[PDB]
RNA sequence: GGAGCGUCGGGCCCAUACCCGGCCGUCGCCGGCAGUCGAGAGUGGACGGGAGCGGCGGGGGCGGCGCGCGCGCGCGCCCGCCCCCGGAGCCCCGCGGACGCUACGCCGCGACGAGUAGGAGGGCCGCUGCGGUGAGCCUUGAAGCCUAGGGCGCGGGCCCGGG
RNA sequence: ACCCACCCGACCCGUCUUGAAACACGGACCAAGGAGUCUAACACGUGCGCGAGUCGGGGGCUCGCACGAAAGCCGCCGUGG
RNA sequence: AGAGGGCGUGAAACCGUUAAGAGGUAAACGGGUGGGGUCCGCGCAGUCCGCCCGGAGGAUUCAACCCGGCGGCGGGUCCGGCCGUGUCGGCGGCCCGGCGGAUCUUUCCCGCGCGGGGGACCGUCCCCCGACCGGCGACCGGCCGCCGCCGGGCGCAUUUCCA
């Protein structure tokens, strides 16, 4: 029984793979990170058959359920408790993120004011 | 702004946005005006007619302090004086017609341009154009030579 | 003016909270949260809020004079409503709508209301 | 090479000019060391006009 | 496939003014509603111009505004210009006016008022008349920037009347070969 | 105040109302009535024929006055002056469609750009179709579909068209107001051909698809509407 | 007795082409919305005298400009009224106005989308330092580093968990 | 997202080139460094201030500069451009 | 000392090993599924909540109503007074209102025809009261109407609570 979203849409996704970078896999100074070849010969950047698949706005989400979570709610990085406060009139439509930075004294008091407040945090069990 | 330039966009780009069949080689025109008798003519020849060649007379030890002449139309005459010159005067009753001096304010000359109101004026100046004296005769007034 | 210092704060102010691709506004007497011009409690000649009352049962409404804005230790009045859920909105209904103050609000601020009195009571299991 | 109308113009920059470049950050200091002179020439000259003659 | 030029497909024209002022900006918000809502086109026409730049409008002169409500019947009416009014010192006697500007020039400001005039900012020119009725919509010359004497059939070509762009004019900064006869030819 | 505005409103609603029949009724007797003036049409075009079989006699019928043209070839690698007349028929895309009425101007335009489209002349049936099924009207430019007449009556009804009917009488018939019902329908988006062409790149005649086929052209609508 | 050659049928196979649908973006709409009636819109409203089932007794037009949900009407009783939304109860509401309205926002309809050299726009893309600002975070563990952990974004990237 | 399988697709990038998978050159691998800058001059575009003006320098007056080598002011406000 | 004297943090290339999985078309790659793992969320029914309503059980105190007080809103009579815009009257500040002016006067004064100061004049800025008007978020005082809070009363067909 936890906390519902407002409304919970099927979330559809064009792609799921990320997109990697051409011969990223052939080499470890590559890296895996997204560049558009500006080759003058490449297979990749004039589209050929069979090769990676260069991003467009094409691939681009559904605007209603673009940054959706699983769960349904967008993230917000919560930071300190007033910072949640914010957060009171929405929660049905957000969910609260504690920062890695905040320390395990402040996460919990973070946590039990989101429960009072009836906003869904998204990594409460987690510092102890 | 680096932020705000064009080379940060560039980034990537492999010729910096100057083309990779003719390249952003050092000088290929030449330095500067190279070439505007040979092989620059013709920019030199529909942007600047005349640049080319010698004219007049030359004249070694020109101090322009000895020409200095600066003009003022009739045009704005009375905007050298206060209104209330102006106002005190299509008044009056006299007929007396104020006196302007032009160059207390700094011109020497008074050009003829421009429509005067129907208000004598004793204009004081270095020079005037025969026009500009006609125009303040008929409005009824009198040129004025000073040294 | 209303809209001419909101064209001079709407991106810049202190109070205003993006990251996330969310924005926010923590500005006090703006219930609902927002970056808006409607909803945001410094500009506005009339304003409403609804904080929780200090003792952590109750709410309280804020309703700003109109008297003399200029002297801020004067301008905003407070009003505790410690009462049954039901009434506590209606209280806060009536002062809105009967009183046409801030009209825009009227809903918003009984949300808000529920909320805070929702969040003061026994939690759960 | 010059590319279509503007000034056919002639700086001056072909000299090592770059050796002999006056930089200003002194004038701020210039101007209160002058003005400390000043200062004393007038205690200086004490019931005499700071001016001069 | 279909065969469209794609070229000129976006139109260039501007939406907002660039400028970040916050007054014009309320301006705009004003005249957009009242451009859209109304049927008048004279809310269209002062919209427009208050997105352009500074050079594309120009100053409105006293003497030109003068004269431009001079003409027979535009009398009791007021003159809209959403440039700046300047002063003409070259002119003496000047009407008792309407004027809505963004800007009036501090001595054309006296003159105007001086004479029984009235001055009319945006805000009131729309309280006053929303409908833009018994305007008369004016500016200043386009044209008067030094700039467009230096553009159009370049100089160095017959029959061009083009102002080149010269360091400075004097008896030997041009006017050699090219604009003499006597020197290989002239244009 | 009160009930006096209220009365006043309902009258209003009510005369609305009745206008809305009236404009009803009316469509639907111009309906009939186009019924009763095809019925006219078809039965004369026979009743001439055997009246000159009857005697030693021929009967030459009209040269047809419209005609339906479909670019049944793309995009690329066409002549300018080819490529011109094309989108001056509105032709722009491959499988588009347009009325055209025909005319020594028109029929030498049709001429220049032969190997790209086929054409004839299209029957009753097919025009319905088409206009029914495939009917989008040109509305602030904006291709709109023929839902409902007043959007067709918004348009054309300064000409005496007031509904789909009308129109596809104006094409039919190539009225007065052919030019303006015409340049109002948006050109007809039609699928692929249906059991495939015979050959795209040929001329009917010696086996294609293009060129002018008269009265087949009715086939190859039915099989691409 | 083709899986060859010439002439011809039906049938079927599939492209990023065509059609219908979804979703992303771009362009265009004198696009819409700062709070109102109204869908080929072809009026609305005083207010005064005279009256009333009267009306405006005009085209096989097939019809748009006039007609059958009322104009006068039921109630108080031929005369009066035909009344006010702090209450008509509402498909239109002109008395006040979004859940919506960061108006650099939000919303609606169309159309369109290859791209080297090159140009332009937007980057809540990223790096380092400065003025402001977050009653920010931090030995109850910052930076960095690592991670077959969980996610977001078209993407540049980013956020969370564990070490 | 780690591994493995299978069907279909699929030549190595960068580069000059009409044409590169090339029997064209550079490149074993990884880390860090690494190339459109600044000044001056012009031009056009845009934003802001003032407008027949505009202007700021250079200088001067106000502080030991904590922040200041700033900020402010000047019949110098206009010699002058 | 998972900080051991070239010792903070300790990346990659590269290597050892441990675990898992594979292996005759060099490997690696794109699309699509499947199999296995790793952890992550569950559930030892997840049948998820929220309004309103009806019932049957228990629960305290009030809403409704007035009375007393406090505070707030809005309103017109602009009623009374403060407040300020445009206009007119005072020529009243004008010398008890200053600056500016190539307006004037050397009838003046002082210093040497000029400088400084008066004195006229013009432009601009301030007092007095009356009248008209925008009665403007620029405020007070009473009166009115409404709202809210507190405190009195109202004991139970109302009043919320809980399951
Ligand atoms: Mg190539
Ligand atoms: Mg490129
Ligand atoms: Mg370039
Ligand atoms: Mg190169
Ligand atoms: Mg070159
Ligand atoms: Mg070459
Ligand atoms: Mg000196
Ligand atoms: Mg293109
Ligand atoms: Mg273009
Ligand atoms: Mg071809
Ligand atoms: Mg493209
Ligand atoms: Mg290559
Ligand atoms: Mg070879
Ligand atoms: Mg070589
Ligand atoms: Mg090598
Ligand atoms: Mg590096
Ligand atoms: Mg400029
Ligand atoms: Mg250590
Ligand atoms: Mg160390
Ligand atoms: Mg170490
Ligand atoms: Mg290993
Ligand atoms: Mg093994």
């Amino acid at each position: 029984a936890a906390l519902r979203p407002l409304v919970k849409p099927k979330i559809v996704k064009k792609r799921t793979k990320k997109f990697i970078r051409h011969q990223s896999d052939r080499y470890v100074k590559i890296k895996r990170n997204w560049r558009k070849p500006r080759g003058i010969d490449n297979r990749v950047r004039r589209r050929f058959k069979g090769q990676i698949l260069m991003p467009n706005i094409g691939y681009g989400s559904n605007k209603k359920t673009k940054h959706m979570l699983p769960s349904g709610f967008r993230k917000f990085l919560v930071h300190n408790v007033k910072e949640l406060e914010v957060l009171l009139m929405c929660n049905k439509s957000y969910c609260a993120e504690i920062a890695h930075n905040v320390s395990s004294k402040n996460r919990k008091a973070i946590v039990e004011r989101a429960a009072q407040l009836a906003i869904r945090v998204t990594n409460p069990n987690a510092r102890l | 702004p680096s932020r705000l330039r064009k080379t940060r966009k560039l980034r990537g780009h492999v010729s910096h946005g100057h083309g990779r069949i003719g390249k952003h080689r050092k000088h290929p025109g030449g330095r500067g005006n190279a070439g505007g008798m040979h092989h620059h003519r013709i920019n030199f020849d529909k942007y600047h007619p005349g640049y080319f060649g010698k004219v007049g007379m030359r004249h070694y030890h020109l101090k322009r302090n000895q020409s200095f002449c600066p003009t003022v139309n009739l045009d704005k005459l009375w905007t050298l004086v206060s209104e209330q010159t102006r106002v005190n005067a299509a008044k009056n009753k006299t007929g007396a017609a104020p006196i302007i001096d032009v160059v207390r304010s700094g011109y020497y000359k008074v050009l003829g341009k421009g429509k005067l109101p129907k208000q004598p004026v004793i204009v004081k100046a270095k020079f005037f154009s025969r026009r500009a004296e006609e125009k303040i005769k008929g409005v009824g007034g009198a040129c004025v030579l000073v040294a | 003016s209303a809209h001419l210092q909101w064209m001079v704060v709407r991106n810049c102010s202190s109070f205003l909270i993006k990251r996330n691709k969310q924005t926010y506004s923590t500005e006090p007497n703006n219930l609902k949260a927002r970056n808006s011009f409607r909803y945001n409690g410094l500009i506005h000649r009339k304003t409403v809020g609804v904080e929780p009352a200090a003792d952590g049962k109750g709410v309280v409404v804020v309703m700003k004079r109109r008297s003399g804005q200029r002297k801020p230790a004067t301008s905003y009045v407070r009003t505790t409503i410690n009462k049954n859920a039901r009434a506590t909105l209606s209280s806060i209904r009536h002062m809105i709508r009967k009183n046409k103050y801030h009209p825009d609000l009227r809903m918003a601020a009984i949300r808000r209301a529920s909320a805070i009195l929702r969040s003061q009571k026994p939690v759960m299991v | 090479a010059p590319s279509r109308n503007g000034m056919i113009l002639k700086p001056h920059f072909h000299k090592d000019w770059q050796r002999r470049v006056a930089t200003w950050f002194n004038q701020p200091a210039r101007k209160i060391r002058r003005r400390k002179a000043r200062q004393a020439r007038a205690r200086r000259i004490a019931p005499r006009p700071a001016s001069g003659p | 496939g279909v065969d469209i030029r794609h070229n000129k497909d976006r139109k260039v024209r501007r939406k907002e003014p660039k400028s970040q002022d916050i007054y014009l900006r309320l301006l705009v918000k004003l005249y957009r509603f009242l451009a859209r809502r109304t049927n008048s086109t004279f809310n269209q026409v002062v919209l427009k111009r208050l997105f352009m730049s500074r050079t594309n409008r120009p100053p409105l002169s006293l003497s030109r505004m003068i004269r431009k409500m001079k003409l027979p019947g535009r009398e009791g009416k007021t003159a809209v210009v959403v440039g700046t009014i300047t002063d003409d010192v070259r002119v003496q006697e000047v009407p008792k006016l309407k004027v809505c500007a963004l800007r009036v020039s501090s001595r054309a400001r006296s003159r105007i008022l001086k004479a029984g005039g009235k001055i009319l900012t945006f805000d009131q020119l729309a309280l006053d008349s929303p409908k833009g009725c018994g305007t008369v919509l004016l500016s200043g010359p386009r044209k008067g920037r030094e700039v467009y004497r230096h553009f159009g059939k370049a100089p160095g070509t017959p029959h061009s009347h083009t102002k080149p762009y010269v360091r400075s004019k004097g008896r030997k900064f041009e006017r050699a070969r090219g604009r003499r006869a006597s020197r290989g030819y002239k244009n | 105040n009160f009930a006096e505005l209220k009365i006043k409103r309902l009258r209003k609603k009510f005369a609305q109302k009745m206008l809305r029949k009236a404009r009803r009724k009316l469509i639907y007797e111009k309906a009939k009535h186009y019924h009763k003036e095809y019925r006219q049409m078809y039965r004369t075009e026979i009743r001439m024929a055997r009246m000159a079989r009857k005697a030693g006699n021929f009967y030459v019928p009209a040269e047809p006055k419209l005609a339906f043209v479909i670019r049944i070839r793309g995009i690329n690698g066409v002549s300018p002056k080819v490529r011109k007349v094309l989108q001056l028929l509105r032709l722009r895309q491959i499988f588009n469609g347009t009325f055209v009425k025909l005319n020594k101007a028109s029929i030498n335009m049709l001429r220049i750009v032969e190997p790209y489209i086929a054409w004839g002349y299209p029957n009753l049936k097919s025009v319905n179709e088409l206009i029914y099924k495939r009917g989008y009207g040109k509305i602030n430019k904006k291709r709109i579909a023929l839902t409902d007449n007043a959007l067709i009556a918004r348009s054309l009804g300064k000409y005496g068209i007031i509904c789909m009917e009308d129109l596809i009488h104006e094409i039919y018939t190539v009225g007065k107001r052919f030019k303006e019902a015409n340049n109002f329908l948006w050109p007809f988006k039609l699928s692929s051909p249906r059991g495939g062409m015979k050959k795209k790149t040929t001329h009917f005649v010696e086996g294609e698809d293009a060129g002018n086929r008269e009265d087949q052209i009715n086939r190859l609508i039915r099989r691409m509407n």
